[PDB]
């Protein structure tokens, strides 16, 4: 049961400031640095800073975040912390604790290594200054634009919402094969919005009803769409 | 600042493959300081190879970490269903900043399948809103690049589309991707002709779906 356990996921305004913690189970905290990383949408993972936990407990941060980013431990609750002021929107991402023995103490067997063995399970923090909303649900409705021979595409749009995440479903769950949903992508306007889209035959849409399933549960918001074809 | 790159950019193998990973570095490292990481998306980086060829315990001897100087390899032997991934070599110490590579990710073979194309016009009950979506999907197809571009009454579009791809599918190691165009309804009912045109290596050429705006 060596773990690190991390505190819960938070949206925060920008300009604001946020700390998350990084709690160590199971293991001698002060024979271990601590490493703080994040991983931002579309991008690779950012080292960020580490703790000098066991020696002194003195913080080496990235270049980046320097000026704004605090990195402490407590050693009576084995417990390490980043702190990242004045947010910015650039800021959204998944952070990311480690431990690592650094080069600094012999491990019998294994020398003075290095190796980040140990990660803590991430903590979103989502910078926005966005309301939470729910979703409005638009149909994609099948016609000939979406139809390849004796199959049609139809779909909901799930648009406008915040923050993350959106479920989707299709018939309450009887209908799975060839359903896509989208990862959502964050607009101009701050709101983020995704597609999900099914192929059915052509055949199937006078006589099999499609609707699809949008739970938020950030805003409370369920929404059961009905997608009909085209009227002609 | 030390720099370091990875080949292949992705890798394309079918499970029980061998795969061959490479990080080379900007300057020599010390073998004790090069390490190599998996990442799935959505999970925390799993350590795999520290000093260069050790394995924590845990990690399974199919993968496998060579090199030195400059030049580091991570092999596995044999591909599981459950490699498919992204590996980052990483310069592990013993200064800061400690780099991540810009990573390789291996991906499923399978042959090559081009996107079947569809289009969708906003509903009427989005203009209400004020705002007009257009959705371009793109389904079913391999490899994963593709190119979309949007043109209304043939003028190019930039600047008012945005992409999402899916993961590699379970079943058929496809991808889809939706691209939508954002309008304003103004916008949208001064122009006609709504088109996706879409290229892809599985296509002869591009295929363009279109419709026109008010015809059923």
């Amino acid at each position: 049961q060596v773990r690190l356990v991390q505190s819960g996921g938070q949206v925060k305004k920008p300009g604001a400031s946020v700390t998350v913690s990084c709690e160590a189970d199971g293991y001698d905290f002060p024979d271990y640095y601590i490493h703080w990383v994040r991983q931002a949408p579309g991008r690779g993972p950012e080292w960020l800073g580490l703790i000098k936990v066991g020696h002194g407990g003195a913080a080496i941060y990235a270049p980046n975040l320097r000026g704004r980013v605090s990195m402490t431990r407590d050693i009576h609750t084995t417990t390490a912390y980043m702190t990242l002021q004045r947010l910015t929107l650039d800021d959204t991402a998944t952070y990311y604790c480690s431990r690592d023995n650094f080069g600094t103490r012999p491990v019998p067997g294994r020398g003075y290594y290095y190796g980040m063995d140990v990660w803590g399970q991430g903590t979103t923090i989502i910078v926005s200054s966005a309301s939470t909303k729910g979703p409005s649900v638009f149909p994609l409705a099948p016609s000939s634009k979406s139809t390849s021979g004796g199959t049609a595409a139809l779909g909901c749009l799930v648009k406008d919402y915040f923050p993350e995440p959106v479920t989707v479903s299709w018939n309450s769950g009887a209908l799975t094969s060839g359903v896509h949903t989208f990862p959502a992508v964050l607009q101009s306007s701050g709101l983020y919005s995704l597609s999900s889209v099914v192929t059915v035959p052509s055949s199937s849409l006078g006589t099999q009803t499609y609707i699809c399933n949008v739970n938020h549960k950030p805003s409370n918001t369920k929404v059961d769409k009905r997608v009909e074809p085209k009227s002609c | 600042e030390i720099v370091l790159t990875q080949s292949p950019g992705v890798l394309s193998l079918s499970p029980g493959e061998r795969a061959s990973l490479s990080c080379r570095a900007s300057h020599g490292l010390d073998t004790s300081h090069l390490a190599w990481f998996q990442h799935k998306p959505g999970q925390p980086p799993r350590l795999l190879i520290y000093g260069t060829s050790s394995r924590p315990p845990g990690i399974p001897d199919r993968f496998r970490g060579s090199g030195s100087g400059t030049d580091f390899t991570l092999t596995i032997t044999k591909l599981e269903p459950e490699d498919f991934a992204v590996y980052y070599c990483q310069n592990s110490g013993g200064g800061t900043p400690l780099i991540f590579g810009p990573g390789t990710k291996v991906n499923i073979k399978r042959t090559v399948a081009a996107p079947s194309v569809f289009i969708f016009p906003p509903s009427d009950e989005q203009l209400k809103s004020g705002t007009a979506s257009v959705v371009c999907l793109l389904n079913n197809f391999y490899p994963r690049e593709a190119k979309v571009q949007w043109k209304v009454d043939n003028a190019l579009q930039s600047g008012n589309s945005q992409e999402s791809v899916t993961e590699q599918d379970s079943k058929d190691s496809t991808y889809s991707l939706s691209s939508t165009l954002t309008l304003s309804k103004a916008d949208y009912e001064k122009h006609k002709v709504y088109a996706c045109e879409v290229t892809h290596q599985g296509l002869s050429s591009p295929v363009t779906k279109s419709f026109n705006r008010g015809e059923c």
